[PDB]
C-alpha cells in the first residue's frame, strides 16, 4: 500500500491550490481517506476526511467554508483544494487512509508543503560576522525566497562546530544565520569562508570571514 | 472533546524505561464493544506519523515489543520499556471516540549535563551597512537544558521590536541546544548608538551571560 502526494506548493495570498494523493495496492473506496495540517513546527490537526465510496466529504470547523476534499475514483485519486489562501495556511498537508479496525490512520503520503507569501523569488543577501581559545564567526543570509538556502563552510571542508539556525519567515522573506566555532589559534590564520546556495534563483555566493 | 499530553518534552536516556500520559476531557472508552478509541502515533523529523498502538493497548503489526499502551476511561499511557537512539521522535495520541482529534505531542530528547550557552555578538558587516541595512546578530550556542531567554540593550536601554530569533532542536552529536537573535535596524539608527549588548538568562548561572561591544 503507497500513497504519494504532489510537489512542493508557492503561493501568494488569495489564490487557491489543489493538492493529489495518489493511492494504490488496496481497494480505493472501501477506507477513508483523511487531511491532517502541520504547520512547520507545531503538531497534527486533523481536517475532516472523504468517504470513498459516497464522496460525501466531513470538515471540522475550522475548514469549513475554503477548504474541498475531492476524489477521482477510477484513479484513486484525493485532492485538497484551499481555496483564498492566507497566511496561516503555511503548512505541509497529509493525507492518510482511514481503517476502520481501530479508527486509526494507518498509511500515511508524505506530505505536501505548501507556502503563501506575497514575496517573488528574491536572492539573499550574504553577510560575514566577525567579532568585535575558541572564536565563533557565522554568516547572516537575509532576505530571500523560497526556501531552502544550503550553506557550507571552507567548501565542505569544516565539519564540527557548525551549525545553522532554521530559516525564520518575517515580512514575507527569510533570513538565516550560520555559526562556526574554530581555534583561536588557527584564524584568521587559517581562513573561513562561507558558501551559500540558493537554488530556486541559481545563486551561489563564497563569503570570507576577515577580522 | 479536548486531547491532553504531558511533559511536553521528556529527556531520556538510552536504554532506560519512559513514561508519558495522554488525558481526554471526555471519556474514550464504548461500553458496547468495551472499546477505547485511543492510538499512539510517532513522528520523527522530516517524516510521515507512523501508527504505534491502537484500541488504547494493541500494538500495530510489525511495532517493536518495548512499546505498550495501557489506560482507560480519561487517562493513558504509552511505554517504552527500553528507549533506543531509533525511538527519539514526537509522539501524539489520538482520540478516535468522537471525531478524530491528535493530541498535542510529547517530544523525546535525550538528557545531559546541564551547559551554559557560549554567547557571541557580532556588529554588522561594512557590506551590509552600504546597503543601508544593519544587523546586529548574537549567538547563544551549545546550551542545556533547551530554556533561555536573551534580552538586548542599546546604550544601556532594553530593545524589543526588530529582534528575529531561531532555535536549533536538539544536536545530534553533543545534545546541545543553540539560539540566534538577529537585531535589525536601519545604518543611521546603528550610527546614533555606542552601545550593544546581548543578554542571555539560562538556569545554569544565577546571573545573566552578558557580552557587548562598542560603537
Ligand atoms: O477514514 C476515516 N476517517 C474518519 N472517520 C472515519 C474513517 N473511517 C470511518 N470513520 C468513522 O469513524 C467513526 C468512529 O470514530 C465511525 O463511525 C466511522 O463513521
Amino acid at each position: 500500500i503507497q500513497l504519494v502526494q504532489s510537489g512542493p506548493e508557492l503561493k501568494k495570498p488569495g489564490e487557491t491550490v489543489k493538492i493529489s494523493c495518489k493511492a494504490s495496492g488496496y481497494t480505493f473506496t472501501n477506507f477513508g481517506m483523511n487531511w491532517v495540517k502541520q504547520a512547520p513546527g507545531k503538531g497534527l490537526k486533523w481536517m475532516g476526511w472523504i468517504k470513498t465510496y459516497t464522496g460525501e466529504p466531513i470538515y471540522v470547523d475550522d475548514f469549513k467554508g475554503r477548504f474541498a476534499f475531492s476524489l477521482e475514483t477510477s484513479a484513486s485519486t484525493a485532492y485538497l483544494q484551499i481555496n483564498t489562501l492566507k497566511n496561516e495556511d503555511t503548512a505541509t498537508y497529509f493525507c492518510a487512509r482511514g481503517r476502520p479496525e481501530g479508527y486509526v490512520l494507518d498509511y500515511w503520503g508524505q506530505g505536501t508543503s505548501v507556502t503563501v507569501s506575497s514575496a517573488k523569488t528574491t536572492p539573499p543577501s550574504v553577510y560575514p560576522l566577525a567579532p568585535g581559545s575558541m572564536v565563533t564567526l557565522g554568516c547572516l543570509v537575509k532576505g530571500y525566497f523560497p526556501e531552502p538556502v544550503t550553506v557550507t563552510w571552507n567548501s565542505g571542508s569544516l565539519s564540527s562546530g557548525v551549525h545553522t539556525f532554521p530559516a525564520v519567515l518575517q515580512s514575507d522573506l527569510y533570513t538565516l544565520s550560520s555559526s562556526v566555532t574554530v581555534p583561536s589559534s588557527t584564524w584568521p590564520s587559517e581562513t573561513v569562508t562561507c558558501n551559500v546556495a540558493h537554488p530556486a534563483s541559481s545563486t551561489k555566493v563564497d563569503k570570507k570571514i576577515v577580522p | 472533546i479536548v486531547m491532553s499530553q504531558s511533559p511536553s518534552a521528556l529527556p531520556v536516556s538510552v536504554g532506560e524505561k519512559v513514561t508519558m500520559s495522554c488525558k481526554s476531557s471526555q471519556s474514550l472508552l464504548n461500553s458496547r464493544t468495551r472499546k477505547n478509541y485511543l492510538a499512539w502515533y510517532q513522528q520523527k523529523p522530516g517524516q510521515s506519523p507512523k501508527l504505534l498502538i491502537y484500541w488504547a493497548s494493541t500494538r500495530e503489526s510489525g511495532v517493536p515489543d518495548r512499546f505498550t499502551g495501557s489506560g482507560s476511561g480519561t487517562d493513558f499511557t504509552l511505554t517504552i520499556s527500553s528507549v533506543q537512539a531509533e525511538d527519539l521522535a514526537v509522539y501524539y495520541c489520538k482520540q478516535s471516540y468522537n471525531l478524530w482529534t491528535f493530541g498535542g505531542g510529547t517530544k523525546l530528547e535525550i538528557k545531559r549535563a546541564d551547559a551554559a550557552p557560549t554567547v557571541s555578538i557580532f556588529p554588522p558587516s561594512s557590506e551590509q551597512l552600504t546597503s543601508g541595512g544593519a544587523s546586529v546578530v548574537c549567538f547563544l550556542n551549545n546550551f542545556y537544558p533547551k530554556d533561555i531567554n536573551v534580552k538586548w540593550k542599546i546604550d544601556g536601554s532594553e530593545r524589543q521590536n526588530g529582534v528575529l530569533n531561531s532555535w536549533t532542536d536538539q544536536d545530534s552529536k553533543d545534545s546541545t541546544y543553540s539560539m540566534s537573535s538577529t537585531l535589525t535596524l536601519t545604518k543611521d539608527e546603528y550610527e546614533r548608538h555606542n552601545s550593544y549588548t546581548c543578554e542571555a538568562t539560562h538556569k545554569t548561572s544565577t546571573s545573566p551571560i552578558v557580552k557587548s561591544f562598542n560603537r
